[PDB]
């Protein structure tokens, strides 16, 4: 999206002229991770994109390693909350107890 | 001691040319060319670009003193062709302009005639 | 500017020539650590080719060189075909035009108006400035927002 702006204000024409929304929709979808899969997709392809089409590659790859970083960390989130609500019985006096 | 002058040049050089990339690769190369309408400065913008990266791959790979030069001295050439291509379009535009002019003169001469 | 750097771009060049012209196959049997002096200028030299390359974005300068004489083609073709113009083909009309097109918006926008006729306020008094609101962003003022709000309607289409 910021990319397709970026050309669409630089050559002057519209967002949809230099990218369709279907056919960013195949990049999103399929992913192609070399210059192969970005030129043949669905229909046709337009002329912005077939030109940058190394860096929509490249994009990708570059795309694709941020997303495989989140998925380790968040197992571990979870695990916490019975901990938690340990901390409040710890706190709260054992004496107390005896005497209510 | 006499290579050190050189690689203390070389080195003082190096310093003195690093602010300088980073003061011109500070702003991404579209935003830039988004920021100026006209298309001839466009064209000097992107000749710089290319003659810049030559330049210095050339003299990367003269520090690798790596075997054969014919690659690196052909991209060289490649920039020396282009930016003779946007030279030689502009003298013909400033030959067209002079011309018109020199027509103004002659009209004026014959007016104080 | 530009000629300046380019010159001292052109300073860095042949002190990188010189290098060359020396030979140290001969130094390599004497010492390791003269190379990691060099190398780590070396090291130095191919960071800004990375960082070129980054702003772009052996083998990457290979791709990135076409990409920008790919670029530096179409311009001179443009300039050739509206040249000699002054089976279909596309006509556009922005190219044209005397004042060239700007989406850089770097500043708001700014009336193309240079005359008011049928002004009741100063074409002066409505060109200015206003500072920014903490609540709301500053805007140019329509130029005849006053004319607007206080001229007087004809008679007849009431």
């Amino acid at each position: 999206y910021q990319w397709r702006d970026l050309i669409a204000r630089r050559d002057d024409e519209s967002p949809r002229f230099v990218m369709p929304n279907q056919l960013l929709a195949a990049l999103v979808a399929y992913t192609p991770t070399d210059v192969i899969g970005v030129v043949s997709l669905t229909n046709g392809v337009t002329e912005h994109v077939r030109q940058n089409a190394k860096l929509l590659a490249n994009l990708i790859r570059d795309a694709l390693r941020n997303i495989k970083n989140t998925n380790e960390e968040a197992t571990p989130i979870p695990s916490s909350e019975t901990k938690a609500d340990g901390i409040l019985l710890e706190t709260i006096s054992v004496p107390q107890i005896r005497d209510v | 001691e006499k290579i050190k002058p050189y690689v203390r040049s070389f080195s003082k050089a190096l310093d003195e040319l690093k602010p300088e990339i980073e003061k011109l690769t500070s702003k991404s190369l579209d935003e830039q060319l988004l920021l100026l309408s006209d298309e001839r400065a466009k064209l000097e913008l992107i000749n710089r670009y290319a003659y810049v990266l030559s330049s210095l791959m050339f003299a990367n790979m003269k520090v690798l003193g790596v075997k054969d030069m014919s690659p690196i001295l052909g991209e060289l050439k490649r920039v020396k062709s282009y930016m003779d291509k946007a030279k030689q379009y502009d003298n013909r535009i400033t030959k067209s302009n002079e011309k018109s002019q020199a027509e103004q003169e002659k009209a004026k001469n014959i007016i104080s005639n | 500017n530009p000629d300046v750097l380019l010159s001292r771009v052109i300073n860095v060049v042949r002190a990188a020539s010189s290098l060359a012209s020396q030979d140290v196959d001969f130094y390599k049997n004497l010492d390791r650590g003269f190379s990691k002096d060099l190398k780590s200028k070396a090291d130095k030299l191919a960071d800004m080719a990375n960082e070129i390359i980054l702003s772009i974005d052996w083998n990457n300068f290979g791709n990135i060189m076409d990409n920008l004489l790919e670029m530096s083609d179409h311009s001179l073709d443009k300039l050739n075909c509206a040249i000699n113009s002054k089976t279909k083909r596309v006509e556009k009309p922005q190219l044209k035009f005397k004042s060239p097109i700007d989406n850089s918006e770097s500043h708001p926008f700014i009336p193309l108006l240079k005359e008011k006729p049928n002004a009741l306020k100063p074409l002066s008094e409505s060109l200015r400035l206003v500072d920014d609101d903490e609540n709301n962003p500053s805007h140019y003022p329509h130029p005849y927002e006053y004319e607007i709000d206080h001229q007087e309607y004809s008679p007849e289409i009431l």
